[PDB]
C-alpha cells in the first residue's frame, strides 16, 4: 500500500493496479481483500475516486455505496486500454444548473472554436518543444520540426472546427515517426496502435493515459461539470471527451517518463507477457510487478509538477478558470499551459 | 473535508463500553480511549454527534468530557511523538 | 435495437459464455440473449454478475442500469457512446413539457386512458353487471367530456369525479370484514386502503427507475406539478396502469391468501392509531404483486413495455408532432 | 358505629338579585360569612351550627339585572336559627334585592315552613351502602375526580417541627390517604362530641390512592390549596368509609371551617345508573351560568369593537351581525354547533374559522380574562410584573452555574401544538365551577381544516388552534404544567413582567425534533401527490402547512428548533 | 509560540504517575489523561522530551504511547465540546 504523499482538499484518488483485489464494503469502509487477507480498511469519507487496472472485483452493495456519495470508479483491462466507468447522472445537490450552463455553451461554434484552436496550438508547441531537448540528435530532427512549425502556422488560420482534427493527426504522425531514433531497436514502432495495443512501447503509453485520465475526470467531476460532452473531441471511443479533451496539453509527460524508462534499464523486455485474447489476438502486457512499479513511478512524477503546486492542484485551478470563462461567456479568461519556451 | 479526534473520559463502566463499541467504526482507534473521525459534511459530523448523546443517557450521571480537537494540514505536518515520527497522516494516492 | 433485459426478481445470477449473457435462477436458465441482439441490462435489487460478463458488456457497449432494491435510480455501468442518451435530450423535454398545446394533447389522452380502463375493470366481473350498468354508463358520460376540456382543472375534476364513481362500487366485491366506505385517509384505519398503499408505491417506484433509465429528467412533469417530494412524470404516466394493483387486490382478498389474521393493530412511535400487515404477509404481498408485473403479456413484460413507451415519447417530443405518441388504452 | 350519633343537617339556598354596581374578589366566602355576621349577630353559636357554601367563584365584575344563589346549612335538633333567618330575610330588599328561598332537600320553595327535611344519619349510610350495592364489581379501579372549592387548610402528620406557615399542606407529595381520611375523622368527631378502638381500625382500612394530582397554592390577600385530584378506590372498602366520605361533602374539611372553607365535591364515573346522594349537582350551582354572560348583548358589541381591527372583512356586515344574533339565540336554545375552519392565504397561509364564530370566541374571552388573571396574579404559577433586576440577573447568572449555557427567544406559539386539553378543562372547572361552556369550548378547539377538498385534522385531545382568541390566554395559563417536560430535556423558564426566557443546555434535541418533523411532512406530501389520499392526520408541523399545498420528542421541540438560539 | 496537546496511556499505573506528576506544571489537566501545553522556545520542548525519555527507561517498559498534537490558532476555532462550548481559548 505504498502511499505517494499528503491528502488534498478533495480526498484521496485510490488504485488498484495490483493482481486480482476483491473490493468489498462495510457501509461505512471499503475494505480490500486478497485471497481473504485484508489489505486496506479505507473510510468512504476520505476517497475521491477509484481506478481498477485488471481483473479486480466489486460487490455490488459497494457499487450501491460508491453510487450514492458520487464517487466515480474507472475501469481498464490488463493490456491497460480504457473500458468505462461506473458515473451517476444526478447533479450534486441536484441543482441542474451549471450542467445546463456548460451543455448550452459547449455546442456555441465561435466559444468552442476558439478554445479547441487554443488546445490545439498548445499541443502543437508542447510536441515541438519535447523534440527540441534531444542534442545529440539535432541534425536528425531539424526537418521535422521545421514542418511541425509550419503545421503550427495554418493553425491560427483554421477557421472551422473540422480542421482541427485533421492537422492535430498530421502533426501526431510527424511526431511519433521520430521516437525510433532514440528508442532501442527492440522497441522501434512506427503506429501508435489504440485499440488492439500490439507493440513493446505503445503499451506504456496506453498504460499512463488512463491513469492521467481518471484523475483530469475525477478532478473535473468534482468542480461540477459533467465530463461526458466536449469542446473539441466530438466523436469518441469510450473517453469522456471532456476530460480526454483538457488532458491533451499534459501528455507530454507521458511520452517523456516513457522514454526515460525505456532508456535507463528500469524496464526492459523480460517483462511483457504475450497472449491471445477471447478469440486469438497477439496481445502485449504487462506483469503485476512491473505494472506496480510503472503506475507508482508515474504517479510520483505528478506529484513532482513544478515546485509549489502538484498536478492535481493546477488541474484544479485551470478547471476554475475554464468555468470563470464559461459562465462569463469569455474565451479568453481560461489559458492553455503552453510549457516553457 | 475536516479531520477530528475525539478524546473522551466517562467512568459508568458500561457507557464507556457502548462508546468504545461505536465510534470504531468511524475511525481507527489509535490510542486507548481516544480516536481520529474525519467528516466530508457537517451533518454527517452533527449525526455522531446526535448518536453519542444517546448513548450517554444511559449513564444517568451527565458525563460530557468528550472533546473534538481540530486538525489542520499543517498542524497535521508539525505533529510528531518523541521518536519524530509523524502521525496521524493521510495518504494522497494509494497505489495498492 | 434489441431487447432491453429487465431484473426484478429475487437474486438471479448472470453469467456469460463469451457469446451469449445466460441468466440463471436456482441453475434454472431463465434467459439466454445473444450478444447483438441485446440493447441494455435493468438491475433492481441485488444479483451477483460474474466479472466476465461485466467486462464483455463493457466491450459491447451495453449499458448496465443499477437501481436499488426499492426502486431509485441510482447509476449505470457505461462508456461514451451508452451515456450520449443520458443527456442528449435534456433541453428538448424541457422545452416541450411547456409548450401548452403538445402538453394538453398529451394530457387528455392519458386521462382518456386511464378512464377507459377503469370501465374495462368493471366490466369484467360479468356476475353484478346490472347493479353496473348505470355507473358504466356515468363513466361513457364523464369521458366523453375529456375530448373537449381546455384547461387543467377541468381535467382534474372529471378524473377525481370519475376515480370517486369508481371506488363507490367496490363493497358488492370484498367480503364482510374488508367492506370499506369513507375515503383514504393517510393513516390507514381499513385493510383495503393499505394493500393500495403498498401496490401504488411499487408502481411508482419502478415506473420512475425505468422512465430515467430511458434518459429524462423525472422532476418536469406534462399533467402534474413540478415539485419537490415526488417525480412528476413518473406519478403522471403511472396513472394508465393503475387497474393493475387494484384488480390483484381485489382478486387477493376474494381468493383467501391474505385473510383477517395478517392484519395487526398498533400505536407507531409517534401514538398515532394505525393497522399494519405483517411482515410474512406484506413479503407475499410484494412478491405476488411482482409476479402479476412480470405476467404483463407473452411478448413484453411491463418493464420492456414501458422502455417502449419511453422511446416513443422521446420520438414524439423530436418530431413536436402530439399524437404519434400513442397511449396503452387495454383494447380487447 | 363508626358515628354513634351525629346531628340533622338541614339548608336553605337564596336567590337574590342586585340593584346595584357590586364587585366581588374572587373568593366569595369572606363577604358572605361577614353578610351573615353583621345581619344575624349572634355571637359564639354561630360557629357551631352554621356553614356556608358559595357556588359562584372567579366572577369578579357582577352587574345590575344579575342573580346571586348561595347554600346556608345549620346543624342541630329544634333549632330556631331558620325561623329569625327567614323573618329577617324577607324583609332585605336594599344593594341586595330578593327573588326566592328554596329548602336545600325537599326542594319546594321556603313556604310551609312549620318543619324542613333531616339529613338523619341512616340515610347517610343508606345513600353509601345503596351506592356500594350498584357500584361493587370488586374488580374495578372506581375512579372518582375530587375538585376542591379553591381552599383549604390542613396539617401534614399534624407537624410541629416546621412551626409555621409551611405546616400546611402545599403540594401532592404532602397528600396522604391517611392524612386525608385521619382529619375527616378528626372534624366528624369534633361536630359528634360537641352535641378509642375506631380511630385503630380506619388506619387498616386504607386502600385508596391518589393518582395524577394538580394541587397548588393560592394566598388571598390568608393561605390555602386548591384543584383536583383523581382519588381511586380498591375494592376492599366498605360503606362505612363511603358514610364518612358522602358527610364530609357537606361538614367540611381544615382548619377553620366556619368561615366556609374546607369544602369540596365529588363527580363520580359516568354511565352509571342515577344515584343522586345527598347534595344534588345542579343545585349548588351558579345562578346565572358563564353561558349567559356569554350572550349578554353589551360583551358581544365589545367583542365585535375588538376583533374588527385586523378583520379583514370582505362580505356584507348586516348578514354577518343577524347571523351573530342567531346564534345567540341557538346557544341560549342550547342547540349550536360550531362551523369547521377553513384555510385562507394571507405568503403563508393560516387556518381560520368564520369571522362570526371568531367573534364569539373573542367574546368568550373577554368574559374570562379578568377571573384567570387574578388567579394568576393569586398563586404560585404566577407571573411577575415587577421584577427585580438584581433578583432576576441572580437568577439567570444561577441558571448559568446550572449549566444552562443558552438562550432562546420567547414565543407562546411554540407552545400551542403541546397543550393536553382535559387538564385545562379540569383546572379551569376547578377555578370557576361546573358549567355548560367547558363542552362548548372544547368544540371550539378541536375543529378540522378543510385545504382543497384535504380534511387536515389533529391528535385528539392534544393541541389548541393557532389565529385563535382564546388560545393566547389559555396557553400561558397552563404553562407550568410543562416545567417536568422541560426538566427532563434540560430546560428552564425563567418568568417576569408577563413574560418568559427560555434556557436550555445543548441544541441537539431540538435539531432532531426539526429534522423528524420535516421528513414527517416530506412523506406526507408524497402520500398526498402519490396514493390520493384525502384525510390527512397531523400530531406536529402546523406552522409549514402551507408546505403541502405550495423516538417521540414532544412538539414544543420541534417549534424551539425552527429557531437559532443565542448565549447569554 | 506553539501551543502543543499532550496524551497518552501508559500500562503501570506507578510508572505514569510521575509522567503525570511531570505533566501538571506544563499546562492544565484538562482531562483524565491529556495536557494543553503552550511552548515558546523548542529547547523547553527537547528538555521535556528528554526527561519523558527519563521516566520511560526508568519503567523499563519501552513505552512510545506519547503522542503529541499542534493545536494552531484556526485549528482551535473550529474546536469544541459535544455541548458546543467552544475549548483550548488563550
Amino acid at each position: 500500500k505504498k502511499s505517494y504523499g499528503q491528502i488534498e482538499t478533495q480526498g484521496t484518488h485510490l488504485v488498484l493496479a495490483g493482481d486480482a483485489q476483491i473490493i468489498t464494503t462495510d457501509n461505512q469502509n471499503l475494505i480490500v481483500k486478497k485471497d481473504d487477507k485484508i489489505t486496506h480498511k479505507i473510510s468512504l469519507e476520505q476517497l475521491h475516486a477509484v481506478t481498477l487496472i485488471g481483473l479486480h472485483t466489486m460487490t455490488l452493495p459497494a457499487k450501491h455505496r460508491l453510487l450514492e456519495h458520487k464517487i466515480p470508479v474507472h475501469i481498464a483491462d490488463r493490456t491497460g486500454r480504457y473500458l468505462g466507468a461506473v458515473t451517476s447522472f444526478q447533479p450534486a445537490q441536484n441543482n441542474y444548473k451549471n450542467w445546463f450552463i456548460q451543455l448550452q455553451m459547449c455546442d456555441r461554434e465561435p466559444f468552442a472554436h476558439a478554445i479547441a484552436q487554443q488546445i490545439v496550438i498548445s499541443r502543437i508547441h508542447n510536441q515541438r518543444q519535447t523534440l527540441l531537448k534531444r542534442k545529440a540528435h539535432r541534425k536528425q530532427l531539424q526537418q521535422t520540426l521545421s514542418n511541425l512549425k509550419k503545421l503550427q502556422y495554418k493553425v491560427t488560420a483554421a477557421t472551422k472546427r473540422s480542421s482541427l482534427n485533421g492537422l492535430e493527426g498530421s502533426a501526431t504522425r510527424e511526431y511519433f515517426q521520430q521516437f525510433n531514433l532514440f528508442l532501442p531497436e527492440w522497441a522501434h514502432f512506427s503506429k501508435r496502435t489504440r485499440r488492439p495495443p500490439k507493440d513493446p512501447f505503445n503499451v506504456l503509453l496506453s498504460l499512463g493515459y488512463t491513469i492521467l485520465y481518471s484523475h483530469t475526470d475525477a478532478i473535473l467531476q468534482s468542480a461540477g461539470f459533467i465530463t461526458w460532452k466536449g469542446i473539441y473531441h466530438q466523436q469518441s471511443a469510450a473517453h469522456a471527451a471532456l476530460a480526454s479533451d483538457i488532458m491533451e496539453s499534459y501528455r507530454h509527460l507521458v511520452e517523456r517518463y516513457a522514454i526515460y524508462i525505456i532508456n535507463h534499464g528500469q524496464i526492459k523486455q523480460d517483462d511483457f507477457r504475450q497472449e491471445k485474447d477471447h478469440l486469438g489476438q497477439d496481445t502485449i502486457r504487462l506483469s503485476a510487478e512491473a505494472r506496480r512499479r510503472y503506475v507508482g513511478g508515474l504517479i510520483n512524477r505528478f506529484q513532482k509538477f513544478s515546485k509549489d503546486k502538484t498536478l492535481h492542484q493546477h488541474l484544479y485551478q485551470q478547471a476554475q478558470q475554464l468555468k470563470n470563462a464559461m459562465h462569463n461567456q469569455q474565451s479568453s479568461q481560461f489559458q492553455v499551459w503552453k510549457e516553457l519556451k | 473535508m475536516k479531520h477530528y479526534l475525539i478524546c473522551f473520559d466517562v467512568q459508568h463502566d458500561k457507557t464507556r463500553a457502548k462508546l468504545s463499541r461505536l465510534l470504531e467504526k468511524y475511525g481507527p482507534r489509535v490510542q486507548g480511549s481516544v480516536f481520529e473521525v474525519s467528516f466530508k459534511t457537517p451533518d454527517r459530523k452533527r449525526q455522531l454527534e446526535y448518536k453519542i448523546h444517546q448513548i450517554i443517557k444511559q449513564s444517568n450521571t451527565e458525563e460530557n468530557n468528550i472533546r473534538f480537537y481540530n486538525l489542520n494540514k499543517d498542524t497535521i505536518k508539525h505533529s510528531h511523538d518523541i521518536n519524530g515520527n509523524p502521525i496521524a497522516q493521510l495518504p494522497a494516492a494509494i497505489v495498492l
